[PDB]
């Protein structure tokens, strides 16, 4: 679901069948926020107005769809859909993902806001900026409690400028069970940092 | 055909209906070629319902032989999607396309989708429209933030300065707590020097509230 390239790489994507569909696996691009496309239908015809990158092959089982030379508007998620009268699915879908050099998070960490502690709730943020890649774990710890169902990620797209991602995790306790604890501590590792990077604060 | 247009968002309840239209507008059409194609977030798409050529009314997926009714008006060239007995899985983005057949060795046609309409959101959940609340997030390359905390439903707007920070600001996608509200945090990098000779203000705008609220962040 899932694959980093850079511009002028060639990627192909393998769609394999169960029966024999034939020639009746169409490709679709879906770029984030805007409803599908297509790009080839009948296994192999492009659509009129797709570039000639695209290329679709394969007959029976197994059906490829190639981008010879990656550009800058390629990068965009390609769902496989098979239509026969054996399985009509569409696709997990594959993410093309522009690809960089390893960046690590610059991470901060928010303890709740006194106009918050009124409401009963209190919620710890912590904050991952600007990294590459994706793959980036937080690790919540109270006293070193390791925590591990009171947080929620919720991570960017690759920055159009950056091509770097951003990870928010926030911590919300109940007013009461935040105040029985001194310690908290966020843990994150990276594949940019030599060593995993804790942002602590006691209350 | 060459426009196909869809109705708009549409909050609804468990065990509800939504009726979702499809236009269709422009040149030369044909109301029973559009098909359904439904996606829930964060993943991939699952085709709903079609018509059928020789008989004139819906075919469905398997997964919907239960209620759902597609209905083409044929003058006004348009295609309604009822879907009732509606639950929280059922909460995605349903897309109209038109079918162009390739093989019908059934009583119903499949093959490729050419124009796909723009796609209306259907957010069904057991909660009701509520207001956000701003909480700052204060700083010690330098990060300040606000916390949206408790809203309903999906469409919130986070400005900086009343629209003139846009170097750095982030706002995260919102996350979906086990109350039912969503919460979204939009933080900001800016100078350490600028902390106190720079006043930092953030700007929420929950219209489904008619919500305005503004709440300015201070080491």
């Amino acid at each position: 679901s899932s694959l980093s390239a850079s511009v002028g790489d060639r990627v192909t994507i393998t769609c394999r069948a169960g029966q024999n569909i034939n020639n009746y696996l169409n490709w679709y691009q879906q770029k984030p926020g805007k409803a599908p496309k297509v790009l080839i239908y009948a296994a192999s015809n492009l659509q009129s107005g797709v570039p000639s990158r695209f290329s679709g092959s394969g007959s029976g089982t197994d059906f490829t769809l190639t981008i010879s030379s990656l550009q800058p508007e390629d990068f965009a998620t390609y769902y496989c859909q098979q239509s026969h009268s054996t399985v009509r699915t569409f696709g997990q879908g594959t993410k093309v993902e522009i690809k960089r050099t390893v960046a690590a998070p610059s991470v901060f960490i928010f303890p709740p806001s006194d106009e918050q502690l009124k409401s009963g709730t209190a919620s710890v943020v912590c904050l991952l900026n600007n990294f590459y890649p994706r793959e980036a774990k937080v690790q919540w710890k109270v006293d070193n409690a390791l925590q591990s169902g009171n947080s929620q990620e919720s991570v960017t797209e690759q920055d159009s400028k950056d091509s770097t991602y951003s990870l928010s995790s926030t911590l919300t306790l109940s007013k009461a069970d935040y105040e029985k604890h001194k310690v908290y501590a966020c843990e994150v590792t990276h594949q940019g940092l030599s060593s995993p990077v804790t942002k602590s604060f006691n209350r | 055909q060459v426009q196909l247009v869809q109705s708009g968002a549409e909050v609804k309840k468990p065990g509800s209906s939504v009726k979702v239209s499809c236009k269709a507008s422009g040149g030369s059409f044909s109301s029973n070629a559009i098909s359904w194609v439904r996606q829930a977030p964060g993943q991939g798409l699952e085709w709903m319902g079609g018509i059928n050529p020789v008989l004139g009314i819906g075919n469905y997926a398997e997964k919907f032989q239960g209620r759902v009714t597609i209905t083409a008006d044929n003058p006004t060239s348009t295609s309604y999607l009822e879907l009732r007995s509606l639950r929280s899985e059922d909460t995605a983005v349903y897309y109209c396309a038109t079918l162009h057949p390739r093989l019908c060795r059934g009583g119903t046609c499949w093959g490729w989708f050419d124009p796909w309409g723009q796609g209306t959101l259907v957010t069904v959940s057991s909660a009701s429209t509520k207001g956000p609340s701003v909480f700052p997030l204060a700083p010690s390359t330098a990060a300040l933030g606000c916390l949206v905390k408790d809203y309903f439903p999906e469409p919130v707007t986070v400005s900086w300065n009343s629209g003139a920070l846009t170097s750095g600001v982030h706002t995260f996608p919102a996350v979906l707590q086990s109350s039912g509200l969503y919460s979204l945090s939009s933080v900001v990098t800016v100078p350490s020097s600028s902390l106190g000779t720079q006043t930092y203000i953030c700007n929420v705008n929950h219209k489904p509230s008619n919500t305005k609220v503004d709440k300015r962040v201070e080491p």
